[PDB]
RNA sequence: CAACCAGGCUU
DNA sequence: AAGTAGTTATGCCGGTCA
DNA sequence: ACTACTT
C-alpha cells in the first residue's frame, strides 16, 4: 500500500542526477559525492580502487538507509591533486581491468568443450 | 477446526481467579491437554481433550 | 592476457565452474551481484485473461507465467517498453504470447509452457521462446484441468531486470568462496574440541597450498583467487551470464564517467 | 496446488521436474533422496521445494464445473 | 492396554501380541480386524478417571517389563520399571496431548509455557481449511498459495491430516545479526 | 510367532486402528 | 501508558511502507516489542500546543528519569552485544574499514586518528574508533573486581577526555545503568548531545557488527562430554543425599526443627538438596562454556539470557513446584498412576533431572506443565490486580 | 511465526545480492535474531532446524515426535555424513562486500506459519470525521473511520 | 469515566511498529499514507505565503 | 623530535589469558634492577616467547594531526624497529621512596614502567610512540 | 449514526 | 457471627433487535 | 478475591 515502485531502485526521478558533488568543509581538499539510484554494487568498488591512488588520503562510502537506493562517497586527496579526477581514473582503472577479464574469460571459454 | 470441536468450557464463579480450578490437576493426565489453554482471562477454565 | 585472469575448471551448458584469479575481492563480488541482479532478460509481465475455469485463480496463474523462463539471447536488441515511443507497446519493444487449453480428454489435461504461442513478429531474432530443458520437451507444468475447463490468455513479455522483479533474474544460485584454508583469518571457527576436525575441508582446499604451521601469520596477505560457479536458468547461455555480467558492470562504471562530464560543462 | 515454478530461495527452475520426479518414484521404484539428486536438485534450497510440495490441485480438479 | 501377568511362560506381560498387531496392519494394507476387536478380545480397556485411581501403569511397554542384567550418554534419563503389579500400559505417552500441541515438534524440549503459546497461535495461522473452499461462500477466509508439508513431524500428525492440508512453509532460515533490522 | 512381546513402533499400529474407527470427533457424534 | 515516558514527543520523518518506525533505544520506555505491537500517534494542532510537546516532553529530555534518579534508555540488542565484541583487546581493525567506520559517524571532524599499531601493519582497535563517538570532556572511571589501573581482566572502565582507555564496554557502562556513560553524557553535555550519542554509538557498532556477524545454535547448548557426566553424578549424589534422609525419617529418627512438623522439616531439607544440586549442576556447565560460545557471549554483554537459562538448557531443568510444595498427591497417595503409593522420591514429586537439550520424560513433561500453568495463571492475576492498584 | 511461540513481524526485506550467503550458493529466506533464544529457552526450534536440514538433504520425513529415542547427538552424525558442519553452522559471506563473516551462522530450514494480521489491515489514521450521535465524540472503529 | 476523563479523538493514527537502527533517537518514522491523511492548520503569514501556496 | 627512554629487557614470562591474538608481557632491565616492565602485545604481527632481548624506546615523534597512509615510500622513518605503537599516558604513580612508575595505553593495550631518572624525560603527555626491535 | 450479548487478539 | 452489593487492565476487532 | 454495610 505504502510500497514504493520497484523501478525506483534504478530510474532517476524527474530532475535528479547520478552525481551531486559537494565540498566537505570539515577538512581540506576533500569532497562528498552522492550517487542517486545505485547501491553497494557500484560503491564498495569505487571505494576500493579509489583506495589505491596513493594520492588519495581518504575514501569511504555509505548507504544512508536501505529504503533508499543511493549512497555517499567521501574522497580526500593530496594537495594540487583534485579528487574529481582521482575518481575519474579510479573508474577507468575499473573499466580497463574488467575489459581484460572479459576477453580472458572468452578466451578460456572458446577453448572449451561440452 | 479440529481443535475447536474438542473444546470444553467451565463456568466461572464469583471469587473467580484463585487457582483451584484454573490449575492443572493430576487426574487431568491423559484426558485433558497439559499445554493447550488460553493465556490470561479464562486461563485453565477452557480445556482441550 | 593483462590484468585479472581466469582458468575455467569444469564447465557445461548450465554451470561455469571457474577460477577468477588476481582480482580484488570488491570486484569479484561486484561481479557476483551484477550477475544475480542487473542483467536484462525477457519475461511475461502483463496477462490479459479472456476465459478461465481452472481451479487456480486468475492472478495465481499470472504470477506463474512470469517465472516461465523465456528466450533472451538477443534481448540486448529489444527496447524497454518505457523507452520505446509507442503508446504502450510494440514489436519493437515486446513479444506477445497466447495460450489456450480445453479439457478435451477424459483424464486431466495438462498445460505446459510449451503451449505458449508467439504472435507478434520477432522481426527475426532469438527471443520469446519458452525455454524448455525438460526431458520429454514440455517444460514447466503451468496448470491442470478437468472436464470442460477452458483457459484463454494473452501475454506480453518485456525487458526488465532483477531489481524490478526476480522473474527477470537469469542467474539463480552462484557459488563463491576464497582462502579455503582460513589463511587471512577472515573467520574464526567455532568448535567444541578441534577446529580442523569438526569443520569440513572444502573441495577447493586442493587447488591451494596447505597452511604449514611453523610460519608466522602472513598479515600483508590480501586475497586473490576465487572459486565461483555461475549456474543458469536458461534464458541466457551460462557463459553470457558472466560475459554480460562483466559487461553491464562495465557500463555502469562507464556512466559515472559520462555524467561526470556533462557536469564538466558548468 | 500445482508445482511451484522455480525455487523460492535460489530461483532455479523446478516446474518441469514434477512429473519426472513422481515417476522415478512409482515406476523406477526409487527413494526420494535420490530421485531428487537424479533430477539435478543439489542443495536443499531447491530440494526442500519438491520433497515437500503437496499437490492439492489434484484433489481440487476432482470437483465439477 | 491390559497387562495381566497371564504368562505362565514368564513374568507379567501385555495381552496384545506381535500377531494381534501384524493381524491389524493386515487390515491397514487393505486400503476385518478393527479396534472393536482389540476391545472384545479383551486386550484393551477403557479406564475413566475415578477407576484410574486403583491401577498401575507402565509408560513404554518394552522399557518397563523385562528383567535387569552401557547407557547412552546423549539420550535422556528415564527412572525405571520398579514394580511388578503393572495392570495396564500406556499406548504411547505422546497421547496426553491434544490436537494443537501435537503439531509442536519436540515439545519435550521446551520451557512449558512456550508450548502453551504455539498452541494458541497455530490457530491464527493460514492454510487450507478444506478442499472445497473454491465452492464455499463464508465471510472471510484465507488460503496459502503454496502450502508445503513440514520437514519436522509428529506421528500424531498423520491422523490430524496435517501432511495433506499443511499451514506453512519450510523456509531456509538464518539466525544472525545483520543490518540490524 | 503370533504371540511374542511388542516394542515401541508397534503402539502406533493400534492407535492407527483407533482413529480408523472412532475418529477425531467421536464424542460430539455419539 | 504506565508512566510519562510512555508518551514522548518525536520529530517526524515521513517514509514509505506501512509501519511506524522508531529508534531501538527508546524501545524500553514504551515497553515495546516488534512481535506485532501497535502504537498510537497524536498530532498537536496549535502553535503553543506543539511548543508544549517540543520543550517539555521530547525524548531527549525524558532520557534521565526521576522514577529512579537514573537514565531510562540505554543501548540494547545487536548494538549492545555488538559493542562488547568491538571492544576486547583482541579485536583489531584495518585501515580500509576504519575509514568506513569513521565516515558513518555523522559528526567526525574528518580527522583520522593515529593507529594504535604502526609497526608492520597499521591496525586500529575497536576501543579506539568507538571513542570517536564519545564526545570531549566526558570523564568516567569504574573498577569491577580485579580492576587495577592496568586491569588485567580488561575490567571496570576508565574513559578520559572522552576516549576509552581501558576495559570492555558493556551493559554496566553503556546501559541504562546508574553511573553510566549515558547518565554522564546527558548530565555533562545536555539532553541534546546525548540523544545524538545513541545515534552514533549505534551506527558505528551496528555497522561493524554487520560485517563481523553473530549467531547461536544447539552447538552452544551442549556441554563438554566429561563436564556432562560430572553433572550426572552431581545429580545422583544428591539423589542419594535425599534417599538417606528419606529413610532416616522413615525410622522416626528426625528431630522436628522448632516450629515445623517432621514432615514440614522433611521437605525443607529435601528441596534445598535438589535445588542446591541443580544450581551447581548449572554453575558447572557455565564455567565449562568456552568464551567463543555464543549463548555465553550474550550473557556477558547483558543483551539477553542469564545463568539459569544456560542451566536448564544444558545442565538440569530443576524441581517443579505448585503453591510452594513440590507436586502433590491428587491421586490417592501418589503423583500419577504410574507410581506406587506413598512415594516421596525426587523422581516423583517433580524433579526434572534432564536438560532441555536432552529432553523431558512423560512424567517430567507433565509435572513441568503443572508448574508452568501456575505462572500463566498469576501472570493473568498479577496483571489485573496490579492494574487496579495503579489506577 | 515458528512453532515454538516465536512470534515476529518483518522489519525490512532484502534481495539475494544484499542477503548474506554460503559459498555453496544458498541464501536465507528469513533472518531471525539470535537474541530471541536464551531467555525464551526454546531448544526445540534449534533442533527442528538441525533435523530439517538433514531430512531435506536425505529426503526422509524427519521425526520430531514427542518422546522418541532421537537426540541431537545422533542427528549431528547424519549431517556430518552429508558434508556440512555438525551443529548446523556454515561459513557465510557478507553480501555487500563479499568478505567472509568472522562468525559462522546457524542455517537450515524450519517450518514457519504465516498468520493472519497483516499491517495493511490495521494501519489507520484520522483527522476529523464521523461523530457519534448521543455523545458527539468521534465514532469507534477503523472500518467506520473513527479515531 | 468513558466520555470525559478520556475519549476518542480526531487527528491521530495507529499501525504496527518496527525498529529501525537508522533513525535518530527522537524521530518517528511515519508512513506516507498516514502523513497524507493527518494535517496541521497553519496560519498564512508573509513568512510562509510562498511555501504554503505551493502545498495548496 | 627526540627520544625519552631507552634500554633492553629480558622476558620473564608471556601470557595470553583467553586472548587468541594478544599476550601481556613482563621483563626486567639489563641495567637497573629497578626497571620492571608490563606490556600487552600483538603476538600476531610480532611473536614473542620467554627469554628475550628486546630494546624498548619512547619519544614524542618519528623525525601529530590527521594520519596519512604510507606514501612515505621515501620519507623519514624513526621506524628502525620491528613494532611501533602509539598510546596515551594515563597515570604517574609513586611506588614510594623514589621509585616512580608510569602507565601507558595504546588504544586498549596497556603498559607499566618503573625506575626513576626520566625525570626531565617521561613527560605526562598524550604523545608517546613505543618502539621495539629484535 | 445505537444498544445488548458472545467470542478473539495484546513475545 | 452469615448474606449482599461494589469493583475487577488498556485498546482493537459475529448475532439479535425496534 | 476482598471490603463494607446489612441481616
Ligand atoms: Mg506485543
Ligand atoms: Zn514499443
Ligand atoms: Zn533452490
Amino acid at each position: 500500500m505504502n510500497a514504493p515502485d520497484r523501478f525506483e531502485l534504478f530510474l532517476l526521478g524527474e530532475g535528479e542526477s547520478k552525481l551531486k558533488i559537494d565540498p566537505d568543509t570539515k577538512a581540506p581538499n576533500a569532497v562528498v559525492i552522492t550517487f542517486e539510484k545505485e547501491d553497494h554494487t557500484l560503491g564498495n568498488l569505487i571505494r576500493a580502487e579509489l583506495l589505491n591512488d596513493r594520492k588519495v588520503l581518504f575514501a569511504a562510502y555509505k548507504v544512508e538507509h536501505p529504503f533508499f537506493a543511493r549512497f555517499k562517497l567521501r574522497i580526500q586527496t593530496t594537495e594540487g591533486y583534485d579528487p574529481k579526477d582521482a575518481l575519474k581514473n579510479a573508474c577507468n582503472s575499473i573499466i580497463n581491468k574488467l575489459g581484460a577479464l572479459k576477453t580472458n574469460f572468452e578466451t578460456e571459454w572458446n577453448l572449451q568443450t561440452l | 477446526t479440529l481443535s475447536h470441536l474438542r473444546r470444553t468450557n467451565t463456568p466461572i464463579g464469583r471469587d473467580g481467579k484463585l487457582a483451584k480450578p484454573r490449575q492443572l490437576h493430576n487426574t487431568h493426565w491423559g484426558l485433558v491437554c497439559p499445554a493447550e489453554t488460553p493465556e490470561g482471562q479464562a486461563c485453565g477454565l477452557v480445556k482441550n481433550l | 592476457e593483462e590484468g585479472p585472469q581466469v582458468k575455467i575448471r569444469e564447465a557445461s551448458k548450465d554451470n561455469v565452474d571457474f577460477i577468477l584469479s588476481n582480482v580484488d575481492l570488491a570486484m569479484a563480488n561486484s561481479l557476483r551481484r551484477v550477475m544475480i541482479a542487473e542483467i536484462p532478460t525477457l519475461a511475461i509481465d502483463s496477462v490479459e485473461v479472456e476465459t478461465n475455469t481452472t481451479v487456480l485463480a486468475d492472478e495465481f496463474i499470472a504470477h506463474r507465467l512470469g517465472l516461465i523462463p523465456l528466450q533472451s539471447m538477443d534481448i540486448e536488441q529489444l527496447e524497454y517498453s518505457r523507452d520505446c515511443f509507442c503508446e504502450d507497446h510494440c514489436d519493437k519493444c515486446s513479444v506477445v504470447l497466447t495460450l489456450q487449453a480445453f479439457g478435451e480428454s477424459e483424464s486431466t489435461t495438462n498445460v505446459y509452457s510449451k503451449d505458449l504461442v508467439i504472435v507478434s513478429n520477432l522481426m527475426g531474432r532469438n527471443i520469446g521462446h519458452p525455454i524448455i530443458q525438460d526431458k520429454e520437451g514440455n517444460g514447466v507444468l503451468i496448470c491442470k484441468l478437468r472436464k470442460g475447463q477452458e483457459l484463454k490468455l494473452t501475454c506480453v513479455a518485456k525487458k526488465g531486470i532483477a531489481k524490478e522483479h526476480a522473474k527477470w533474474g537469469p542467474a539463480a544460485a552462484i557459488e563463491f568462496e576464497y582462502d579455503p584454508w582460513n589463511k587471512l583469518k577472515h573467520t574464526d571457527y567455532w568448535y567444541e574440541q578441534d577446529s580442523a576436525k569438526e569443520w569440513p575441508q572444502s573441495k577447493n582446499c586442493e587447488y591451494e597450498d596447505p597452511p604449514n604451521e611453523g610460519d608466522p601469520f602472513d598479515y600483508k596477505a590480501q586475497a586473490d583467487t576465487f572459486y565461483m560457479n555461475v549456474e543458469s536458468v536458461g534464458s541466457i547461455p551460462v557463459d553470457q551470464v558472466v560475459v554480460r555480467g562483466i559487461d553491464t558492470l562495465q557500463k555502469k562504471v562507464a556512466s559515472i564517467l559520462l555524467a561526470l562530464t556533462q557536469m564538466d560543462q558548468d | 496446488m500445482i508445482v511451484p515454478v522455480r525455487c523460492f530461495s535460489c530461483g532455479k527452475v523446478v516446474g518441469d521436474k514434477w512429473e519426472s520426479y513422481l515417476n522415478l518414484l512409482q515406476e523406477d521404484e526409487l527413494d526420494e533422496g535420490t530421485a531428487l539428486s537424479r533430477l539435478g536438485l543439489k542443495r536443499y534450497c531447491c530440494r526442500r521445494m519438491i520433497l515437500t510440495h503437496v499437490d492439492l490441485i489434484e484433489k481440487f480438479l476432482r470437483y465439477n464445473p | 492396554f491390559i497387562v495381566e501377568d497371564d504368562e505362565s511362560l514368564g513374568h507379567k506381560e501385555l495381552k496384545v501380541r506381535k500377531g494381534h498387531i501384524a493381524k491389524l496392519m493386515a487390515t491397514e494394507y487393505q486400503d476385518e480386524y478393527t479396534w472393536s476387536s482389540l476391545l472384545n478380545e479383551g486386550l484393551v480397556e477403557y479406564i475413566d478417571a475415578e477407576e484410574e485411581e486403583s491401577i498401575l501403569i507402565a509408560m513404554q511397554p518394552e522399557d518397563l517389563e523385562p528383567a535387569e542384567a552401557d547407557v547412552d550418554p546423549a539420550k535422556r534419563i528415564r527412572v525405571s520399571h520398579h514394580a511388578t503389579t503393572f495392570t495396564h500400559c500406556e499406548i504411547h505417552p505422546s497421547m496426553i496431548l491434544g490436537v494443537a500441541a501435537s503439531i509442536i515438534p519436540f515439545p519435550d524440549h521446551n520451557q512449558s509455557p512456550r508450548n502453551t503459546y504455539q498452541s494458541a497461535m497455530g490457530k491464527q495461522a493460514m492454510g487450507v481449511f478444506l478442499t472445497n473452499y473454491n465452492v464455499r461462500m463464508d465471510t472471510m477466509a484465507n488460503i496459502l498459495y503454496y502450502p508445503q508439508k513440514p520437514l519436522g513431524t509428529t506421528r500424531a500428525m498423520e491422523y490430524l491430516k496435517f501432511r495433506e492440508l499443511p499451514a506453512g512453509q519450510n523456509a531456509i532460515v538464518a539466525i544472525a545479526c545483520y543490518s540490524g533490522y | 510367532d503370533e504371540s511374542a512381546p511388542i516394542t515401541a513402533e508397534d503402539s502406533w499400529a493400534v492407535i492407527s486402528a483407533f482413529f480408523r474407527e472412532k475418529g477425531l470427533v467421536s464424542q460430539q457424534l455419539d | 501508558s504506565l508512566h510519562k515516558m510512555s508518551m514522548m514527543a518525536h520529530r517526524v520523518k515521513v517514509i514509505p511502507y506501512s509501519t511506524f518506525r522508531l529508534n531501538l533505544s527508546v524501545t524500553s520506555p514504551y515497553n515495546a516489542d516488534f512481535d506485532g505491537d501497535e502504537m498510537n500517534l497524536h498530532v498537536p494542532q496549535s502553535e503553543e500546543t506543539r511548543a508544549e510537546l517540543s520543550q517539555l516532553c521530547a525524548v531527549p529530555l525524558q532520557i534521565v528519569s526521576p522514577q529512579s534518579n537514573k537514565p531510562c534508555m540505554g543501548i540494547v540488542q545487536d548494538t549492545l552485544c555488538g559493542i562488547r565484541k568491538l571492544t576486547l583487546r583482541d579485536t583489531f581493525i584495518e585501515l580500509d574499514q576504519v575509514l568506513n567506520m569513521l565516515y558513518w559517524v555523522p559528526d567526525w571532524d574528518g580527522v583520522i586518528p593515529t593507529p594504535a599499531i604502526i609497526k608492520p601493519k597499521p591496525l586500529w582497535s575497536g576501543k579506539q574508533i568507538l571513542s570517536v563517538a564519545i564526545p570531549n570532556g566526558i570523564h568516567l572511571q569504574r573498577f569491577d573486581e580485579g580492576t587495577t589501573l592496568l586491569s588485567p581482566k580488561d575490567n571496570g572502565m576508565l574513559i578520559i577526555d572522552g576516549q576509552i582507555i581501558f576495559g570492555v564496554v558493556e551493559k554496566k557502562t553503556v546501559g541504562s545503568s546508574n553511573g553510566g556513560l549515558i547518565h554522564v553524557v546527558t548530565r555533562e553535555k545536555g539532553p541534546q548531545v546525548c540523544a545524538k550519542l545513541f545515534g552514533n554509538i549505534q551506527k558505528v557498532v551496528n555497522f561493524w557488527l554487520l560485517h563481523n556477524g553473530f549467531s547461536t545454535g544447539i552447538g552452544d547448548t551442549i556441554a563438554d562430554g566429561p563436564t556432562m557426566r560430572e553433572i550426572t553424578e552431581t545429580i545422583a549424589e544428591a539423589k542419594k543425599k535425599v534417599l538417606d534422609v528419606t529413610k532416616e525419617a522413615q525410622a522416626n529418627l528426625l528431630t522436628a526443627k522448632h516450629g515445623m512438623t517432621l514432615r514440614e522439616s522433611f521437605e525443607d531439607n529435601v528441596v534445598r538438596f535438589l535445588n542446591e544440586a541443580r544450581d551447581k549442576a548449572g554453575r558447572l556447565a557455565e564455567v565449562n562454556l568456552k568464551d567463543l560460545n555464543n549463548v555465553k557471549q550474550m550473557v556477558m554483554a547483558g543483551s539477553k539470557g542469564s545463568f539459569i537459562n544456560i542451566a536448564q538448557m544444558s545442565a538440569c531443568v530443576g524441581q517443579q513446584s505448585v503453591e510452594g510444595k513440590r507436586i502433590a498427591f491428587g491421586f490417592v497417595d501418589r503423583t500419577l498412576p504410574h507410581f506406587s503409593k506413598d512415594d516421596y522420591s525426587p523422581e516423583s514429586k517433580g524433579f526434572v533431572e534432564n536438560s532441555y537439550l536432552r529432553g523431558l520424560t512423560p512424567q517430567e513433561f507433565f509435572f513441568h506443565a503443572m508448574g508452568g500453568r501456575e505462572g500463566l495463571i498469576d501472570t493473568a492475576v498479577k496483571t489485573a490486580e496490579t492494574g487496579y492498584i495503579q489506577r | 511465526a515458528s512453532r515454538h511461540g516465536q512470534k515476529g513481524t518483518i522489519g525490512i526485506t532484502y534481495r539475494r545480492e544484499d542477503m548474506p550467503f554460503t559459498a555453496e550458493g544458498i541464501v536465507p529466506d528469513l533472518i531471525i535474531n539470535p537474541h530471541a533464544i536464551p531467555s525464551r529457552m526454546t531448544v526445540a526450534h534449534l533442533i527442528e532446524c538441525l533435523l530439517s536440514k538433514v531430512a531435506a538433504l536425505s529426503g526422509n520425513e524427519g521425526d520430531a515426535s514427542p518422546f522418541t529415542d532421537i537426540t541431537v547427538e545422533g542427528i549431528s552424525k547424519l549431517l556430518r555424513e552429508h558434508g556440512y558442519q555438525s551443529r548446523g553452522f556454515e561459513v557465510m559471506y557478507n553480501g555487500h562486500t563479499g568478505k567472509k563473516l568472522m562468525a559462522q551462522i546457524f542455517f537450515g530450514p524450519t517450518y514457519y506459519q504465516r498468520l493472519r494480521h497483516m499491517v495493511d489491515d490495521k494501519i489507520h489514521a484520522r483527522a476529523r470525521g464521523p461523530m457519534q450521535v448521543l455523545t458527539r465524540q468521534p465514532v469507534e472503529g477503523r472500518s467506520r473511520d473513527g479515531g | 469515566r468513558g466520555n470525559l476523563m478520556g475519549k476518542r479523538v480526531d487527528f491521530s493514527a495507529r499501525t504496527v511498529i518496527s525498529g529501525d537502527p537508522n533513525l535518530e533517537l527522537d524521530q518517528v518514522g511515519v508512513p506516507k499514507s498516514i502523513a497524507k491523511t493527518l494535517t496541521y492548520p497553519e496560519v498564512v503569514t508573509p513568512y510562509n505565503i510562498d511555501r504554503l501556496t505551493q502545498l495548496v | 623530535s627526540n627520544t625519552l627512554f631507552d634500554d633492553i629487557f629480558q622476558v620473564s614470562e608471556v601470557d595470553p589469558g583467553r586472548y587468541n591474538k594478544v599476550c601481556r608481557i613482563e621483563a626486567a632491565s639489563t641495567t637497573q634492577d629497578q626497571c620492571k616492565l608490563t606490556l600487552d602485545i600483538n603476538v600476531e604481527l610480532f611473536p614473542v616467547a620467554a627469554q628475550d632481548s628486546l630494546t624498548v624506546t619512547i619519544a614524542s615523534s618519528l623525525n601529530t594531526r590527521s594520519w596519512r597512509p604510507p606514501q612515505a615510500g621515501d620519507r623519514s622513518l624513526a621506524d628502525d624497529y620491528d613494532y611501533v605503537m602509539y598510546g596515551t599516558a594515563y597515570k604517574f604513580e609513586e611506588v614510594s621512596k623514589d621509585l616512580i612508575a608510569v602507565y601507558y595505553s595504546f588504544g586498549g593495550l596497556l603498559m607499566r614502567l618503573e625506575g626513576n631518572y626520566r625525570n626531565l624525560n617521561n613527560l605526562k603527555q598524550e604523545n608517546a610512540y613505543l618502539l621495539i626491535r629484535r
